[PDB]
């Protein structure tokens, strides 16, 4: 699993196509947060996060704040993350299960997946038109869903 | 010897070994048991009832919230912002769900917002308030007693007063045109005692 | 299914006998 | 196949076919050339391989 990310602080881009992404069959991660911090197994570099809203965080999932991983490997040069950074992303669901009780929520950010920066302040940061058309699509996915 | 025979348990009790055996050449009987287990725990674990609720989705045998999409459903009405004095429109089953995660909200009067619902759909489209009539394009608003939603319970000004109400029938009440007035998405005072 | 070996059994043959059964989805050659 | 003897079993004969109960292959084996050799255990030697 290997794809590429959007570029951070994009000017006017599509938030109905977000909403489409996030409502996609194969979508069942979707969630903005801080990205926490990383690891080392090349092919799973663990990417740990600071959860600050979900959407379609879906397949037996529960209620936010978590702090799991989301993890990343070596071929994936175009979907590079943050430490601290706030972010935007969906995708597939975890795979449920580990030497714990669950995997609940150690997200894979395979292949095909949605990325990209979440503004931390917008208003120095030119028109809040981006950050407010993400907003506008979260709310789109929060009240009208799929 | 060559004859062959089939073995089951009485009636409803649970089995456990091979199913059939053969005589050998005058004695042996093959692969059958030395000892067995006729019967087992025929019956599973039953009403186990996670707490489940409105604003609610029980997992894992215990209690959870709902994701606010799936609440979308819910009837619509006026709220405010979680930050702010400024208005929009909500479902109170979105807002439950986002207060069950922790999410800031406020209220706002019946008329605050330009809510969906707030008066009488057409066919093809209605409320779980509602229905299309038999050859007809206008929607009609259902009894009380058509409340095949689950619904919440709500708090509204009816007769002068304030009195707590299902929301399907709330919202028969808003569809036939009848004078009221929504005051909480949360119920009334008026059932303490 | 897919055995490796079956039939294996002894009957008493009274001149002629008969026995019916099912081959198995093994698509070989069976050996009797 | 270390030529180490693993079991024994009786069956008394009364066709001229004797049906031995169905030996199962001990749970980590010495692969190749396993032999059975068979005897009465009557007054005769009559070693069967």
């Amino acid at each position: 699993d290997c794809g590429q990310m959007q570029e951070e602080l994009d000017l006017t881009i599509s938030a109905e196509t977000r909403k489409q992404t996030a409502c996609k069959p194969e979508i069942a991660y979707a969630y903005k947060v801080s990205i926490t911090s990383i690891t080392v197994e090349n092919v799973f570099v663990k990417y740990k996060a600071t959860l600050l809203d979900i959407y379609k965080t879906g397949e037996a999932v529960a209620e936010k704040d978590s702090e799991i991983t989301f993890i990343k490997k070596v071929t994936c040069t175009n979907a590079e993350l943050v430490k601290g950074r706030q972010y935007l992303i969906m995708g597939k669901e975890a795979l449920q299960i580990k030497y714990n009780f669950s995997f609940r929520y150690i997200y894979p950010l395979d292949s095909l997946t949605w990325i990209e920066y979440w503004p931390r302040d917008t208003t120095c940061s030119s028109c809040q038109a981006f950050l407010a058309n993400l907003d506008e699509f979260a709310e789109d996915i929060f009240l009208n869903g799929c | 010897v060559g004859e062959k025979v089939t073995v089951s348990c009485s009636g409803g009790m649970s089995l456990e070994g091979p199913s059939a055996f053969l005589c050998g050449s005058s004695l042996k009987w093959s692969p059958e048991m030395k000892n067995a287990r006729c019967v087992q725990k025929e019956n599973p674990l039953t009403q186990a009832v996670p707490k489940c609720q409105r604003w609610e989705k029980l997992q894992n045998s215990r209690c959870v919230c709902k994701m606010p999409y799936e609440c979308g459903p819910s009837l619509d009405v006026c709220a405010q912002d979680e930050r702010s004095k400024r208005i929009l429109p909500l479902t109170v089953c979105k807002m439950h769900v986002l207060h069950c995660q922790g999410r800031n909200y406020t209220l706002t009067g019946r008329d605050s917002c330009t809510l969906p619902a707030s008066a009488e759909k057409a066919c093809g489209a209605c409320p779980l308030w509602g229905k299309c009539d038999a050859e007809s394009s206008k929607c009609v608003c259902r009894e009380a007693s058509e409340c095949e939603e689950e619904g919440f319970s709500i708090c509204v000004e009816v007769n002068g007063k304030e009195q707590t109400m299902s929301e399907c029938e709330a919202g028969a009440l808003r569809c036939r045109g009848q004078s009221i007035s929504v005051t909480s998405i949360r119920p009334c005072a008026a059932e303490t005692q | 299914y897919f055995p490796e070996s079956w039939l294996w059994e002894v009957h008493l043959v009274p001149r002629r006998k008969q026995l019916q059964f099912a081959l198995p989805d093994s698509l070989t050659t069976w050996e009797i | 196949p270390e030529g180490s003897e693993v079991d024994m079993v009786e069956e008394i004969d009364h066709i001229g076919i004797i049906s031995f109960p169905d030996f199962k292959i001990p749970s980590n084996p010495r692969y190749g050339m396993w032999t059975i050799k068979a005897k009465y255990k009557e007054d005769f030697s009559t070693t069967g391989t």
